[PDB]
C-alpha cells in the first residue's frame, strides 16, 4: 500500500517536473 | 526518455527569425530602390 502510494505521489513531481521544463 | 524528448520538442519550437531578418533586406531593398530610381529618372531626363 504504501509502495503504489509513495510511487502514485511521486509520479506527480515528475509531471510537476514537465511544468518546470516548461519555465 | 520522454522528458529528453520533451526537452527537444522546445528545442525544435526555437529560422522563422532569420527569414524575418530576411524580409526586412527586402523592405530596405526596394524602399531605398525606389529612391534610387529616382534619383536615376532625374539624372536620366
Amino acid at each position: 500500500k504504501m509502495l503504489e502510494t509513495e510511487i502514485l505521489k511521486e509520479q506527480q513531481m515528475r509531471d510537476i517536473e514537465r511544468e518546470r521544463k516548461l519555465r | 526518455q520522454q522528458i529528453d524528448q520533451q526537452i527537444e520538442e522546445e528545442n525544435i519550437r526555437q529560422q522563422r527569425k532569420a527569414l524575418q531578418r530576411e524580409i526586412e533586406d527586402d523592405v530596405s531593398k526596394q524602399r531605398e530602390i525606389k529612391g534610387q530610381l529616382l534619383a536615376e529618372e532625374f539624372e536620366r531626363e
